[PDB]
């Protein structure tokens, strides 16, 4: 009488899924696993801690393989709320890594904020924004330790961590460069915040230390990791102002199989700012009142999520001269690519376009091998810059194929590409397969 | 072995309702304890603690502490 | 890595009409049970001790027939040319003679007839022994199943089981390991002309006219095959190599292709193997089998 | 052009991407399952329905296994919008699981609470709330129905579904504590309400109903089941105001295989609350204004996200005398520890240190059995509360060392391990295969 | 058009290839036990090391009129055989191996599209339905050869076999399926051998061997319905079957594949009768 009468109510359309039964949902078993344990401890930072400096972090030989990475600053603000935008990956301004004496990739200031502005998203890009910004409206003087998780291939998943008990001959460093200008902290836009302390930085890293008949096989054994590249060149932009609608096309000077392509428009002295700047809530410093200023950012806002203050109109790729899809406009790339890929939200003035089916997860889902093209181009047309930024009726009320006037100001073109290649670890020495 | 009121027998039907059983459980209801009286002494020094027979010698220090050995050593 | 648990493969493999049919007329079933990680089968005082070490290890009424090994089957997959032993796919890790490195994915069993099914491995691990490379994972895609049938009259029929998507090579039916306590090595003829009875040489391979086998020193076991695969479809002019090997303690071999063909690829489907075995004094096993 | 460009450009490095392949994307094979239909019903309640009231059910064998209990309670307002905070779960004091007479698991209304700080964290913290308390500002008198939801090892998952064919000679039942007090439906602050009526609770049980084939092997063969179990027991701190940054080394009394630790620092008058009381908004009463009131939280905003208001500033855990990993700040176990282990938003106040890969899942990824330990301490270092609370100018701008004066109220030191233990089903009768 | 009314005619026998594609010639040798096949027409040649005939070979036929024995009207043929010369035929495929020819032949109506006798139904010389021949001579001197035939929604009668023997066969001898002993009659000279005959033989000295394997049969529940072979043992040999030999429209026939296997081999007359006497 009720599930029963259900249960029973079996006939031919749904032989196809419980005949001859296979699996059932209510028995599940537990495959067991080799035993570990998860110890963090503090790396030795070779170098003079401070803005614009840079330094070197040994990783030392006190687990078998490794994990997690954290990176630790300590510092306090120089202004009011909203005058700070993500300061501790603004610091964290490029992160290199090394193993071996040969480079693996290296992870820009900007790269950080991609990827969380395009693959971290659900309330974990909140408890990033926490971890990396001011989010409580705290005032002038306030300290506070901030983490910035590393994302290099191995930072999110174990199974591709650092068999470190292999390589005994050759060491793994981490190369920090640290910003010299930090919006809020040392400077507010340009001018200089007087009696800026310097910021206390430490590593983290976490080692797995692992049972003796396993760590025994990875310290003899050959190994092949599916390690990912991010590879990177910057370039400009070709903004237009009024009555004339630009466009560019720009060489796209990528190798080895790739699982997207994604580009962002840069305010040079505002980090974070892919968006124009315009009088209208969150938009601007001081916006809605007076005093607004629609050439001065309300920095903890930068991030937005209007498209209509994009610069961007529409875009293609080109591989070899030919198109690999027809013009689509830049609210393609911003909310339909994130959606159709990965299921998130990416904020305005972002772009993805992907190859591969999964190109949040690191299981192979469909490359285009860049090693294989010869010209690879993205062509990019932009908006007409004539609105008012300083008139909330001109940038809430307008038409698809313009922007505001503050977009010229977008003079930094970001194109990222994330790879494949093939990391070979054997007796004692690590390093990458294929280089192209 | 049996008191009429208990059930009607059962024959002639296989609906498979009912278990059979023992009717009693003790150490794997409760469950083993694995504690035993190892953690009154201790290892805190990590290398395994080489056993010495707990032979009883004496009959008025006799203790009751178990053996303690770690199960795996880290070697 | 290459020692790993486990892996998966793939095998891409067409053909229209260039492959014959050999027919696989032995089969396998079970209506058993699933046990644990040993069994101990008795009948008529003959034991069979069926260890975790790998399922088929001793057996003998008050005696043994081995202290070393038990039988397995196996595959010599390709043998390009005929070289050595290069891919040998035991079902025993006799590599390592103390795991058994070797999945195990059911073991059905009743009493007096239980049975298997579990995947093969590379005998050679990754090692290069010869001029070629060998293999990846050391745990192979092929299945075997066993089922070891005991008749109340006193016999047992011992079924192998071998399958993959193509081979046009040797197959290794069983390696088997019978104590060199056996003098009298005897065999008749299908022409039922005479038991041939020779140990002048000592190097005895009983080819097709050879009907039934038996060795003892007046105690015996016999061996009476039942069923092998043959083109006996169409009847073509393919080849279906039977016969067995009494040089080594013992062997039952089975092969298709004198290692390369001229152009014909190959069914891919299952192939099976049924041979009845039985034991007693030298009296019964001559009695029971010079019925047929 | 289109997918044929990077067809054709097929390369060498691809060998490790499609070269061979096992695999595809576009070609699903699904697994059959064995028939079964899911029934919710309402199970008999045993004692008088009130606060501070204990009640008992007997879950009777409707169906094979059971798959989800979910506890309702009719609940009327005694305040207005804002004076409570999760309810449903202040409650729902305690959960205790019985199978054939043995304790098997015990759940606390601040472990709820815990658990939701932790692991439910993304849309569903927000149904769960809707489910859990009052979300849309009602006023005094509203009157709404409340889930909450069990967490027990077989809500999570149906594969950990309890089977009671399989259990037909053992009694499965729940023991439910009623709490006393209830804020903002018995008591504003600590005074009692007027005109509070008791409440009305129902128990639902979803049973499993599967066929015959399968039901017939539930109940004939043995079982084992990897479960999970919460130890725990509270103790009290002694957070200074002055003078010293306090240390406490806490003895844990912990055994079997734990996935992690968590802890706050609770409130007893006040439930689910964390961190300190502040003028600042949603801090306390009124806040922001003359009228606000330090002691008093505002309780529909209880939980924040503002670690100053915390009370802890280190903490390591120590094995038999010896560190198994360094000492880190407290801002570490909230924020740093549930991004690598849960990937959310932990509340400030809730914290967690991991021994897992992935403790938010149900399949073992590395414990730390405290049963062959023979000390297991939490040492925590206090911050000084000793600034003004009452004074935004202080509480949004000092030092990580340094909390609110308000902060001391926080005493109630609440410590729970996840662990791992086995449930052994013969013969009708239960059991764990394991206890200390 | 048919929905429900035909039997279960189980054909047991089915006939498959493993063989390769080659041109227009063939000509098949083992163990003295040759076919030659000149494409004039796919069998001219058998024996080991004899002929039987010079112009006339193996073919099988149908009778598609029931007509209570009617003349030769409806006659499809495989040859060409009036012409004798020019292959007026389509052949699908000839296909072989070594010992081991196959082919796919399109049938040809025998009369033409000229009427004959009386009556006739022709829409073209060439007819839709395909035979199948598969000869595997196998090592021990036997060849097995299989022939097949497909018309939907028939009531009909197929003819097996039809060869040409030499007037050098004067001996004749069959056995009865009593396996007694064999019964050499040959006085009248014109042998109709029905179920009761299991296995013939012929020779001036040294013989052909002739034993059934397979033919088509409602084996399901053994029903009454017609089912019936029979030999036709003059100088010319031809092998038939007969589900409808009368006009019927009661019960009809499935339509579906139906094959043949008929095991011949050569030899001296004990040599024969001791391989058939052994099985």
């Amino acid at each position: 009488a009720g599930g029963l009468s259900q249960l029973v109510a079996y006939g031919a359309q749904d032989v196809y899924l419980t005949g001859n039964p296979q699996i059932t949902f209510f028995k599940t078993v537990y495959r067991r696993y080799t035993n570990f344990a998860i110890e963090s401890i503090q790396q030795t930072i070779n170098g003079s801690v401070g803005f614009g400096n840079k330094v070197s972090t040994q990783i030392s030989r006190n687990g078998d393989l490794i994990t997690d990475i954290v990176v630790e600053f300590v510092l306090t603000k120089g202004g009011n709320g909203g005058t700070t935008y993500y300061p501790a990956e603004e610091l964290l301004q490029d992160v290199e890594l090394e193993i071996g004496g040969q480079r693996i990739d290296k992870h820009y200031n900007d790269w950080f904020r991609t990827y969380d502005a395009l693959f971290r998203m659900n309330d974990d890009r909140y408890n990033y924004r926490r971890m990396t910004d001011w989010v409580n409206n705290e005032l002038v003087g306030a300290q506070k330790r901030f983490y910035v998780p590393l994302i290099f291939f191995f930072n999110q998943t174990p199974g591709l961590a650092l068999p470190l008990i292999a390589l005994q001959y050759h060491e793994v460093k981490l190369y920090f460069t640290l910003a010299s200008q930090v919006q809020g902290v040392n400077y507010n836009g340009s001018s200089a915040i007087a009696g800026a302390a310097q910021p206390t930085m430490s590593v983290w890293v976490d080692y797995i230390f692992l049972d003796t008949q396993e760590r025994t096989r990875f310290a003899q054994l050959p190994h092949e990791y599916l390690i990912e590249q991010l590879q990177f060149t910057g370039s400009e932009t070709a903004t237009p102002s009024a009555t004339t609608q630009a466009s560019q096309n720009i060489r796209l000077n990528f190798n080895h199989p790739t699982k997207y392509l994604a580009w962002n428009f840069n305010n040079p002295t505002n980090y974070g700012q892919y968006t124009a700047l315009a009088n209208i809530p969150g938009a601007c410093s001081g916006a809605g009142t007076a005093a607004a200023t629609v050439t001065t950012p309300d920095y903890g806002n930068t991030g937005t999520y209007n498209e209509q203050l994009a610069v961007l109109d529409s875009a293609k790729i080109q591989l070899n001269g030919q198109d690999r899809f027809a013009t689509r406009k830049g609210s393609y790339f911003n909310k339909v690519q994130p959606y159709q890929s990965i299921g998130g939200v990416t904020p305005a003035g972002v772009y993805l376009y992907s190859f591969a089916l999964k190109p949040a997860g690191r299981q192979p889902s469909g490359t285009c091998n860049f090693s294989r093209i010869d010209n690879a181009t993205l062509s990019l047309t932009y908006k007409t810059c004539s609105i008012d930024a300083t008139s909330p009726a001109a940038v809430l009320g307008n038409t698809e194929t313009v922007t505001a006037n503050t977009a010229t100001l977008l003079t930094a073109l970001n194109i990222y590409a994330k790879n494949y290649n093939v990391l070979r670890i054997m007796s004692g020495m690590g390093g990458l397969a294929y280089a192209n | 072995p049996k008191p009429s009121p208990e059930a009607a027998d059962f024959a002639q039907f296989a609906p498979k309702n009912l278990q059979a059983q023992n009717f009693l459980t003790a150490t794997q209801w409760i469950g083993v304890n694995t504690q035993g009286s190892s953690l009154k002494n201790a290892n805190y020094d990590l290398r395994a603690d080489p056993i010495i027979p707990k032979a009883d010698v004496g009959p008025w220090m006799m203790s009751s502490v178990d053996p303690n050995i770690y199960q795996k050593p880290l070697f | 890595k290459f020692f790993k648990n486990g892996n998966v493969m793939y095998t891409c493999n067409t053909f229209s009409l260039n492959v014959p049919v050999n027919n696989s007329i032995a089969t396998i079933d079970f209506a058993e049970h699933v046990n644990g990680a040993v069994f101990k089968i008795e009948y008529n005082r003959v034991n069979f001790i069926a260890p975790s070490l790998y399922p088929i290890s001793g057996l003998g009424t008050a005696v043994v027939f081995d202290l070393q090994k038990g039988e397995k089957a196996s595959q010599r997959k390709i043998t390009e040319f005929g070289n050595k032993d290069i891919r040998i796919a035991d079902e025993i890790s006799d590599i390592a003679a103390d795991d058994h490195s070797v999945l195990i994915t059911t073991k059905l069993m009743s009493e007096s007839t239980p049975g298997e099914l579990s995947r093969d491995v590379v005998l050679n691990g990754e090692i290069a022994t010869g001029r070629i490379n060998m293999n990846t994972g050391f745990v192979s895609d092929i299945i075997h199943t066993k089922k070891i049938s005991i008749i109340d009259d006193g016999i047992v029929d011992y079924y192998v089981k071998i399958n993959v998507p193509a081979k046009y090579s040797h197959g290794i039916v069983e390696v088997v390991s019978g104590t060199f306590l056996n003098d009298i090595m005897i065999h008749l003829v299908r022409n039922k002309n005479k038991w041939a009875l020779m140990d002048s040489k000592m190097y005895i391979v009983n080819n097709t006219n050879g009907f039934v086998i038996a060795k003892n020193p007046d105690t015996a076991m016999g061996v009476s095959l039942l069923e092998w695969p043959r083109g006996a479809v169409v009847f073509p002019p393919y080849y279906n190599f039977k016969k067995f090997k009494n040089v080594n303690k013992w062997s039952i071999s089975q092969q298709i292709a004198s290692c390369v063909n001229t152009s014909v690829k190959i069914p891919g489907g299952e192939y099976s193997w049924k041979i009845r075995l039985f034991f007693g004094p030298i009296w019964q096993v001559q009695e029971s089998i010079n019925s047929v």
